[PDB]
């Protein structure tokens, strides 16, 4: 990445976050401007400042921009939650002559009152154990941070072979949401007399458990 | 009044070839610098190809003497031939219109949504779609998406006519190269005879369309 | 048979924006090309169809001087076969170019603290220019399928914009006095010699 980014920033909603973009003196140096995108992941890129400062027509006035030497900053005032996202700076170098990206910033937004999670267990499905596979789904909604850690066991002694786990992201409602699996045969579900996932959110652990 | 919408995306074999259209309503390509900007997944953005008003050619060195920028006005359509792909070329390729207006450098101010390009030697794969049947005053049900290959899986339920208390989750890839997603859905314990709750699992790289009703147990 | 006047075009004091780039044709004198070769000054001078040196003992019919303020970045534009926004849409030299590009840098002199806005470049075009073309139209440029009805705005965009010379820019970004010779050829009989 030509343009050196911070890989994330935090904030509280009504605050002031600033984002850094530095580069060097075939881009930022050489008087090439600076520009801002926005990209919620799994969306395209949005343009938000251009020309180091300037907002296009849809951008509310809380997002600012400024540059200065080879280093360029985003403002954002006022913070929301809706800015939780990635955002991208961008210029020109003239070393190569190509248009540069910085590597992207994750912005999280901060100061909401712990939620802990809800944890649904489901066993396989008997239309799977038909198909000689066999998977344990374990559902995580409604908590908030989106940080937490899965343990399964089978009876009382823990698995970690098997796990796929994913990344917490927001639901509908701005709580989050995860999900892990537990990849296992048709024998080994039937073999053993329970198994369980194990969430542990913010030193609290809930547990849950099936039996075949 | 404005838009861009490309295509033409799918799953390649490595030295392959494959075209990218960009269709475009409001602008006119033929008049405007326009570009293909990409992203790997989960990574971050890299510019690829640029052409100009006057039709003047630039591309990132990457892709210099692979990859084509193309447009026509018959169309009003922006192009890119890629050949000789690579697996590194695996991204998400963003048609968009660029401008220099307020700025010493160029920026891309409108931006279509994106076509999926994997360029690998792994066959497509249909998933298994399999029932998750509710457990728990509220009740949680859905659909585990199993074992396929490559991304996009899109999931919507009752024909998309229910979102109440709805949630998609991001695929896991597993250790097979296989992704694996699950859809889940919160419900009333109350509702959980009288409403009838089906998901449409739709994997349009192996053309796979399913339905599973979802039934207590 | 009196001097060139060299002097003239290459010391004049106020210099052009590049899309509106001046030319002073020389005709009938002798030409003193000992000022190119003694200058330290400048940071450009590539000659195209003639050797360089042997300047002094060459003759032509006609000699056309071209003169405009562009960035150091896009100097590297003024020269056969290029492309870009200067190159497309401001001057561009032929293929079968033959002539000196000159150029040195100016930034004491056309630079402003606050940037001076006078030198202009045009951004938008629908075609490249031909080579030697001069386009100094003001009309704004249409980016969209509905006309822009003499009203500036989304896809309706002057054509025209500044570079913003700052004193203190990088090198890419300084201002750079540019000269263009063009030896001419023609059966008619020379009248430009050393
Ligand atoms: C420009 O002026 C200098 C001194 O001010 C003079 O020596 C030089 O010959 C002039 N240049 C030309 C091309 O006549």
């Amino acid at each position: 990445s030509v343009l050196t980014q911070p890989p994330s920033v935090s904030g509280a909603p009504g605050q002031r976050v600033t984002i850094s973009c530095t580069g060097s003196s075939s881009n930022i140096g050489a008087g090439y401007d600076v520009h801002w995108y926005q990209q919620l992941p799994g969306t395209a890129p949005k343009l938000l400042i251009y020309g180091n400062s300037n907002r296009p027509s849809g951008v509310p006035d809380r997002f600012s921009g400024s540059k200065s030497g080879t280093s360029a900053s985003l403002a954002i005032t006022g913070l929301q939650a809706e800015d939780e996202t990635d955002y991208y700076c961008q210029s020109c170098d003239s070393s190569l002559s190509v248009v540069v990206f910085g590597g992207g910033t994750k912005l999280t937004v901060l100061g909401q009152p712990k939620a802990a999670p809800s944890v649904t267990l489901f066993p396989p499905s008997s239309e799977e154990l038909q198909a000689n596979k066999a998977t344990l789904v374990c559902l995580i909604s409604d908590f908030y941070p989106g940080a937490v850690t899965v343990a399964w066991k089978a009876d009382s002694s823990p698995v970690k072979a098997g796990v796929e786990t994913t990344t917490p992201s927001k639901q509908s409602n701005n709580k989050y949401a995860a999900s892990s699996y537990l990849s296992l045969t048709p024998e080994q579900w039937k073999s053993h007399r329970s198994y369980s996932c194990q969430v542990t959110h913010e030193g609290s652990t809930v547990e849950k458990t099936v039996a075949p | 009044e404005v838009q861009l919408v490309e295509s033409g995306g799918g799953l390649i074999q490595p030295g392959g070839s494959l075209r990218l259209s960009c269709a475009a309503s409001g602008f006119i390509v033929s008049s405007n610098y326009m570009s293909w900007v990409r992203q790997a997944p989960g990574k971050g953005l890299e510019w690829v190809s640029i052409i100009y008003s006057g039709g003047s050619t630039y591309y990132a060195d990457s892709v210099k003497g692979r990859f084509t920028i193309s447009r026509d006005n018959s169309n009003n359509t922006l192009y890119l031939q890629m050949n000789s792909l690579r697996a590194e070329d695996t991204a998400v390729y963003y048609c968009a219109r660029a401008l220099q207006v307020g700025a010493t450098s160029d920026y891309f101010d409108y931006w279509g949504q994106g076509t999926l390009v994997t360029v690998s030697s792994a066959s497509t794969k249909g998933p298994s779609v399999f029932p998750l049947a509710p457990s728990s005053g509220t009740a949680a049900l859905g659909c585990l998406v199993k074992d396929y290959f490559p991304e996009p899986v899109t999931v919507s339920w009752n024909s998309g006519a229910l979102t109440s208390g709805v949630h998609t989750f991001p695929a896991v890839l597993q250790s097979s190269g296989l992704y694996s997603l699950s859809s889940v859905v919160t419900v009333p314990s109350s509702s959980l005879g009288t409403q009838t709750y089906i998901c449409n699992v739709n994997h349009k790289p192996s053309n796979t369309k399913v339905d599973k009703k979802v039934e207590p147990k | 048979t009196n001097l060139c006047p060299f002097g003239e075009v290459f010391n004049a004091t106020r210099f052009a924006s590049v899309y509106a780039w001046n030319r002073k044709r020389i005709s009938n004198c002798v030409a003193d090309y000992s000022v190119l070769y003694n200058s330290a000054s400048f940071s450009t001078f590539k000659c195209y169809g003639v050797s360089p040196t042997k300047l002094n003992d060459l003759c032509f019919t006609n000699v056309y001087a071209d003169s405009f303020v562009i960035r150091g970045d896009e100097v590297r534009q003024i020269a056969p076969g290029q492309t870009g926004k200067i190159a497309d849409y401001n001057y561009k030299l032929p293929d079968d170019f033959t002539g000196c590009v000159i150029a040195w840098n100016s930034n004491n002199l056309d630079s402003k603290v606050g940037g001076n806005y006078n030198y202009l470049y045009r951004l938008f075009r629908k075609s490249n220019l031909k080579p030697f073309e001069r386009d100094i139209s003001t009309e704004i440029y249409q980016a969209g399928s509905t006309p822009c009805n003499g009203v500036e705005g989304f896809n309706c965009y002057f054509p025209l914009q500044s570079y913003g010379f700052q004193p203190t820019n990088g090198v890419g970004y300084q201002p750079y006095r540019v000269v263009v010779l063009s030896f001419e050829l023609l059966h008619a009989p020379a009248t430009v010699c050393g």
